[PDB]
Order: C-alpha cells, then structure tokens, then sequence
C-alpha cells in the first residue's frame, strides 16, 4: 500500500478503534449500574451519552492534531461549531463500513442492532435519517472505502471553507489543497482500476452536510422538550 | 457569551 507522506502524517492522529468502542461502553455501563431502578437512562438518552463521548474523542483527536493544534482556542471552536455533526456523521459510517454487516446497525459500543426494528419503532424522521445513512454506507462500501480515505475526508470536513472570520484561512486553503492532491495521488495509485474514486468520494461530502442537518433537526426537536441527557457537549453544540 | 463552555474549555487545556 503505496502512502502519500502526508496521508502518513494525518495517521499518526488517529485513535484505537477497537479500544475507544470498549471504553464508551465501559462508561456507559458503569453509569447504569449507579443509577436506581427509578432512574434508568432510556435507551434514546444511552444513545444521545454515546454520542456525547464519541463527539469527546472526536474533540480530542482535533485537539492533538497536525495543524489543527496549530490554531488559536478561537479559530478551533469556530472550526469545530462548523463540522461537529459532520465528524459525528462520518465517524458511524466508516464504523458501519469497517465493523458493520448488510441488515443492521453497528453502534459505537460495538452493540448491533437489526434494520427491522428500526423500521417498526421509529418515527418517520428517524427511518428516513437511517435511510440516507444506509445509502451512504451503501456506497463507500461498494469503493472499498479505507482508512488512508477516511482521515483525509476527516480533514477536509474540519478544514471547512465554508467557516467565517477564521484568523489563519490561509490554513484552511492549504489543508483544502494539500489532502485533495494526497487523496486523489493515493486513490490513483491503489485503486487505479476505479478511475474515478477520488471524485466519487468527494461527491459524498455534500451528503454528509445534508444528513447531518437532519440529523441536528431531530436532536434539535428532541431538546425542546428536554429529552436529551443535558450539561454534556452534545446539548452545547446543538444549543448553539 | 453563548459559546460552548465544555468544549473550549477543552480546547483551552494544553
Ligand atoms: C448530529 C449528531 C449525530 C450523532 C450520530 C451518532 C452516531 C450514531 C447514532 C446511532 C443511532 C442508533 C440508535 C439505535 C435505535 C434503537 C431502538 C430504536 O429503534 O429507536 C427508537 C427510538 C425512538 O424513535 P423516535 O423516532 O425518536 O420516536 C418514535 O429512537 C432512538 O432511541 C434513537 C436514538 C437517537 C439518539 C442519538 C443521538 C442524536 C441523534 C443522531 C441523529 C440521527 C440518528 C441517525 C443515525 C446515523
């Protein structure tokens, strides 16, 4: 496997998997176990705690990061404001490509849960977020999509662009260019028989935005009525 | 303001 030098670099930040999918579970079991019998957490507040301890290590991997570290705390919370729900998003569907199966749900615990409960115990909003999530994992299992790829979308989610009164922009155009060039140099050369893979996996960013909206929205009504496990990081991103 | 207390805190620590 044939590794652009930068792509090499954006590695080196990278968290055991395995090893942070045993520790959120941990907690999460750990918690249950102190609570009564009269204050068991519901299994849409477990989730919305997997999904606060995920978006921790998501923070701490931003945080130690080549280049990123590299920012002023300002220019980092604004980064982050920006592509949360976006990292959020990536991060379940890689896991569904890497430790999922066709037919079910692989959660960050490493807890399955089959499609066709979903689909009879959900509302409407829910089976349609899950929905344009399958297509998506549809498709970057079909691409044979890797790790090399994943960290690159990584950075060039959090390197957004599209982020205002940045301080060093410059940064951002810089990280834009250079993993583009590293991801379309590394797609080329690895897999040169799906010419267009570098341009089919940039064309699901634009996805990721968009189910990540939704996702929000549903979260978002969710906190209105005060449903979702507050005085964590999830609430203060979503709040925001 | 109304920004995300946890989360510069976090990014606030060295
Ligand atoms: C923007 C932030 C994105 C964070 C993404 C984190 C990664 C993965 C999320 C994994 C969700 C799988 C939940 C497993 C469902 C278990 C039982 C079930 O059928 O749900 C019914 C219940 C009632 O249905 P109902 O429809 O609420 O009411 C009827 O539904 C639930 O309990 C759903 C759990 C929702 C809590 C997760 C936290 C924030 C929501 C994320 C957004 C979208 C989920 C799509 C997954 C990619």
């Amino acid at each position: 496997a044939s590794i652009p030098h930068l792509i090499l670099e954006l590695l080196k930040c990278e968290p055991d998997e395995p090893q942070v999918q045993a520790k959120i579970m941990a907690y999460l079991q750990q918690e249950q176990a102190n609570r009564s019998k009269h204050e068991k957490l519901s299994t849409f507040g477990l989730m919305c705690k997997m999904a606060d301890q995920t978006l921790f290590s998501i923070v701490e991997w931003a945080r130690s990061s080549i280049f990123f570290r590299e920012l002023k705390v300002d220019d980092q919370m604004k980064l982050l404001q920006n592509c949360w729900s976006e990292l959020l998003i990536l991060d379940h569907i890689y896991r569904q490509v890497v430790h999922g199966k066709e037919g079910s749900i692989f959660l960050v615990t490493g807890q399955q849960v089959d499609y066709s409960i979903i689909a009879s115990q959900a509302g409407a909003t829910l089976n349609n977020l899950m929905s344009h999530a399958q297509e998506l994992v549809a498709k970057l299992r079909s691409l044979q999509f890797d790790q090399r790829e994943f960290v690159c979308l990584k950075f060039l989610v959090l390197f957004s662009l599209d982020v205002k009164n940045l301080e060093n922009f410059q940064l951002v155009e810089g990280v834009q260019e250079q993993v583009n060039a590293a991801l379309l140099d590394y797609t080329m050369c690895n897999y040169p028989q799906q010419t267009e893979k570098f341009g089919q996996l940039l064309l699901r960013l634009p996805e990721i935005r968009a189910i990540s909206m939704q996702a929000e929205e549903y979260l978002y009504y969710k906190h209105l009525n005060g449903d979702v496990p507050y005085n964590n990081l999830l609430i203060e991103m979503l709040h925001a | 303001a109304s920004r995300p207390a946890i989360l510069y805190a976090l990014l606030s620590s060295s």
